[PDB]
RNA sequence: AACGAGACUCUGGCAUGCUAACUAGUUACGCGACCCCCGAGCGGUCGGCGUCCCCCAACUUCUUAGAGGGACAAGUGGCGUUCAGCCACCCGAGAUUGAGCAAUAACAGGUCUGUGAUGCCCUUAGAUGUCGGGGCUGCACGCGCGCUACACUGACUGGCUCAGCGUGUGCCUACCCUACGCCGGCAGGCGCGGGUAACCCGUUGAACCCCAUUCGUGAUGGGGAUCGGGGAUUGCAAUUAUU
């Protein structure tokens, strides 16, 4: 039964009707298995069904319940970014936005030339790891 | 790895088909439905539990990791 | 026999033996029932000493390989009955005289062996003995659903009934009938 | 019955849906949030998980002489899977279950006793008993 | 000396040593012994311990 | 007189005392029916002895047993040797050599070690290798 | 006046220790204070294992030491000035002996 | 004749015999108290389930540690020169459970960076003996020991259920193991209490295992590398990200 409507897109990406629920939003980059478990909850809505079987309606809200969450009432250390840095507040951020965040913290780290964007620059290992047997790749030898 | 796929919701030719394996199959597993039919297990699952609810079917034993399912005990 | 024990559901009385050749090296009727196959054991200490043990148990015993079933002998006998009860519904015989056929159809008679001369390999063919032959039949049919489970929709218990049909008939369209008569057919050249 | 004499994966999920009738326990506001232990990866799967927990705390009791917030973490720690790092022994979450040992303490089938510590009301041993010939009276053990 | 001349160490190797020669790193701390390994074993047999397996 | 003698089993540590004291039925392990002790899946096995024997050797006693030590394997091997072993001795004390000497020979024809103790034990791990008896890769050049 | 006074013996040696404590025990019955014969405690281990190369090289091979204490106590109920008379004779090897004022 | 071998020492498997136990238990009631009819019966009474109550009760099977005993190819049948022994079997725990200790002679083996063991040579106030900030982690390659994985004999979420060797502040110049109560999603914070330890932490209520949900053969939820943002704790200080 239920043969109404399959594969469709939402924001950013495109997401199939195939899978359940909760799995299925997760491919949508700034949402992970744990954040979408909580979200549906909130929404109150079965996570016990497919993403094909969601009406119009039903995922009209969800983007608003995941958009929103502080109003919503997800606490702000389950949140992405907290006090994000030079923008003063707690937020939540999504497929598209979140690439372009990540591309300003780097260039910002270049900006000030610390020891990260060097790093970042030259394609080195920006934590605490040796690099001596590592990354390999290669080739070139004597 | 291969490339296949399942159907994740039913049609006509599942229903029908899967009223009419009963009488003919004594081991009903899910797993032997996805063979059958082409369908996915999880799906597969739930497919015989309705059939259950009819006593169609009849449950001969139970595990986490398995469900077997009998004809009608008619031989 | 007023006191006789079953597996919980199945006689092991009604098993026969088709080889003069091969009974006495099967276990299971003698005084060998018991409910379950797992028991402290002996099966070793003295070389006369593993045949005095129940088939079924041996089946639990060597079914747990791959370095990641070892010591799960308990979630092995959740595989066993599973495995006999598909049998008895899918065929119609008591599961036991499907294990024995099974093993008197799969157990190679000859087999191939190396020997030096001249540097060069030359082969020799060569017998068996009884307690060689169930110990390879044993090893075969419970290879081919070990290896059919290994990325299948099917469980280990389906694929593993299955393979106990097949090998307790003569179809000879199983993983144990197939390998042996690729031995026999080795045996038959380097005579 | 001694609770004891019947099955124990039975009992606490008959002792769950008792109280969640009842309209029993006071809950906490985090309830969708809730990793519910250390070592898990993820949220239950299930809503009433409060009413499920608050079923095996009160059978531990009768059976132990009872004691504090901590033990009942030992009793619900287990194994965490460090990824690359082999794994190790944790102890799970405490202010879910100081909720739990205090929800129960509201209805008063729970009470800090003797050597500080809680123990189990002589009400409360009665209430488990009560459901405990329930089970076998309605199945049959 | 003047506000120069140390440095705090009061935790970690270089404010414990050795009784039978202050030597650092290999050493038994256990039971308050305070002994390196290898000086530890010429006086084990001297009040201590003795081999038995 | 007070009919109480007592036997314990071993299964590789795992003592089981096992009073057997006149009586009729009722027979228990941990203060809990033998008829579900969880593992259930070798239910049949502490059973076995019983269901074997009949009911007709165990129509005037209670045996109760408490235990500690081993595994959840090892501590049914051990509840299974006391019990049996209970009623062995109980027979050769109280009632006559020709009652006991039947039940005997009963157990003793499906030995399982059900009137001895198994010996095996752990070996002590030695350097250099892991466990009691493997060793550490040796690489030559 | 009449105190439960525990004698705790401890020492390295089995024989030295037990034979003094049998001393102790004869002294007490000698003078028929219903003294408590020896309550002997679980002995244990102190153990080594380290290196017996210095600075490493060859085979890597280690050595278990181990030294075993032992413990046993005498319950007496007695007059303590009785106790100490008792207590300080016949002791020749060394063990050591501890006296305590009271025990319930 | 001697050394090494075995003998020996330690360790493990066998004692309802001996010795004796509020820092170890059991049993027995007395129980009174709680509890349910839970069992015979009726809800009483009798019994069952554990805790407080237990004793100037009884006992030492279970726990503990000392002295002893036990195992010898001893017995039986084969085989052997009928010797030394070997094989099978009875009895029963099979004479072999595992370590420690270990000869003569040798190596241009390793260690002057354990040594206030040590020869000789070198350096010694512009010091090779002290403070500050840096490095021993720097990466086109190569090699070795390991760890985690490639799934369904699985993962995930609930529920059920079992151990053993140890260790601990009162020590160096300064520090321990933690119960319990409270606050916090978590990391953690905070208030009180015990333990020199068969006494307190801890009847160490550990994992795999076990039972029921969910996922479905899909680089998938397998895998968690890499990496962004935020919160804690240790220290004088955490940048190259201590945890």
């Amino acid at each position: 039964p239920e043969k109404f409507q399959h594969i469709l897109r939402v924001l950013n990406t495109n997401i199939d009707g195939r899978r359940k629920i909760a799995f299925a939003i997760t491919a949508i980059k700034g949402v992970g298995r744990r954040y979408a478990h909580v979200v549906l909850r909130k929404a109150d809505i079965d996570l016990t069904k497919r993403a094909g079987e969601l009406t119009e309606d039903e995922v009209e809200r969800v983007i608003t319940i995941m958009q929103n969450p502080r109003q919503y009432k997800i606490p702000d250390w389950f949140l992405n970014r907290q006090k994000d840095v030079k923008d003063g507040k707690y937020s939540q951020v999504l497929a598209n936005g979140l690439d372009n965040k990540l591309r300003e913290d780097l260039e910002r780290l270049k900006k000030i030339r610390a020891h990260r964007g060097l790093r970042h620059f030259w394609g080195l290992r920006v934590r605490g790891q040796h690099t001596k047997t590592t990354g390999r790749r290669g080739r070139t030898v004597g | 790895r291969d490339k296949l796929n399942n159907l994740v919701l039913f049609d006509k030719a599942t229903y029908d088909k899967l009223c009419k394996e009963v009488p003919n199959y004594k081991l009903i597993t899910p797993a032997v439905v996805s063979e059958r039919l082409k369908i996915r297990g999880s799906l597969a699952r739930a497919a015989l539990q309705e059939l259950l609810s009819k006593g169609l079917i009849k449950l001969v034993s139970k595990h986490r990791a398995q469900v077997i399912y009998t004809r009608n005990t008619k031989g | 026999t007023p006191d006789i024990k079953l597996f919980g559901k199945w006689s092991t009385d009604d098993v026969q033996i088709n080889d003069i050749s091969l009974q006495d090296y099967i276990a299971v009727k003698e005084k060998y029932a018991k409910y379950l196959p797992h028991s402290a054991g002996r099966y070793a200490a003295k070389r006369f000493r593993k045949a005095q043990c129940p088939i079924v148990e041996r089946l639990t015993n060597s079914m747990m390989m791959h370095g990641r079933n070892n010591g799960k002998k308990l979630m092995t006998v959740r595989i066993v009955k599973h495995a006999f009860e598909i049998i008895h519904l899918l065929t119609g015989e008591n599961p036991l005289q499907v294990l024995v056929n099974a093993i008197i159809n799969s157990g190679p008679r000859e087999d191939s062996t190396r020997i030096g001369r001249a540097g060069t390999v030359r082969r020799q063919a060569v017998d068996v003995s009884p307690l060689r032959r169930v110990n390879q039949a044993i090893w075969l049919l419970c290879t081919g659903a070990r290896e059919a489970a290994f990325r299948n929709i099917k469980t280990i218990a389906e694929c593993l009934a299955d393979e106990l049909i097949n090998a307790a008939k003569g179809s000879s369209n199983s993983y144990a009938i197939k390998k042996k008569d690729e031995l026999e057919r080795v045996a038959k050249s380097n005579r | 019955v001694t609770v004891k004499d019947v099955n124990q994966q039975e009992f606490v999920r008959a002792l769950a849906a008792f109280l969640k009738k009842s309209g029993k326990l006071k809950v906490p506001e985090w309830v969708d949030t809730v990793k519910l232990a250390k070592h898990k990866e993820l949220a239950p799967y299930d809503e009433n998980w409060f009413y499920t927990r608050a079923a095996s705390t009160a059978r531990h009791l009768y059976l132990r002489g009872g004691a504090g917030v901590g033990s009942m973490t030992k009793i619900y720690g287990g194994r965490q899977r460090n990824g690359v790092m082999p794994s190790h022994f944790s102890r799970g979450s405490k202010s879910v279950a100081r909720r739990v040992l205090q929800a129960l303490e509201g209805l008063k089938m729970v009470e800090k006793d003797q050597d500080w510590g809680r123990k189990l009301t002589p009400q409360g041993q009665r209430d488990l008993d009560r459901i405990a010939g329930q089970v076998a009276a309605a199945k049959k053990k | 000396q003047q506000l120069y001349w140390s440095h705090p160490r009061k935790f970690g190797q270089g404010s414990r040593s050795c009784r039978v020669c202050s030597n650092r790193h290999g050493l038994i701390r256990k039971y308050g012994l305070n002994m390196c390994r290898q000086c530890f074993r010429q006086y084990a047999k001297d009040i201590g311990f003795i081999k038995l397996d | 007189p007070l009919q109480s003698v007592q036997v314990f089993g071993r299964k590789k540590t795992a003592t089981a005392v096992a009073h057997c004291k006149r009586g009729n039925g009722l027979i228990k392990v941990n203060g809990r029916p033998l008829e579900m002790i969880e593992p259930r899946t070798l239910q049949y096995k502490l059973l076995e002895p019983v269901l074997l024997l009949g009911k007709e050797r165990f129509a005037g006693v209670d045996i109760r047993v408490r235990v500690k030590g081993g595994g959840h394997v090892a501590q049914i091997y051990a509840i299974r040797q006391s019990i049996s072993k209970a009623l062995v001795a109980y027979y050769q004390k109280y009632v006559d050599e020709a009652s006991k000497k039947e039940i005997k020979d009963i157990l003793i024809q499906y030995d399982r070690t059900l009137l001895v103790a198994d010996p095996r034990r752990c070996e002590s791990k030695k350097f250099g290798g892991p466990g009691a008896r493997a060793r550490y890769q040796k690489s030559y050049r | 006046a009449i105190h439960r006074i525990r004698i705790t013996l401890t020492s390295r040696n089995v024989k030295s220790l037990e034979k003094v404590c049998a001393d102790l025990i004869r002294g007490a019955k000698e003078k028929n204070l219903k003294v408590k014969g020896p309550v002997r405690m679980p002995t244990k281990t102190l153990r080594i294992t380290t290196r017996k190369t210095p600075c490493g090289e060859g085979s890597k091979t280690w050595d278990r030491f181990q030294m075993r204490i032992h413990k046993r106590l005498i319950d007496l109920h007695s007059p303590s000035e009785i106790v100490k008379q008792i207590t300080s004779i016949s002791i020749e090897p060394g063990v050591e002996v501890e006296v305590t004022i009271a025990d319930a």
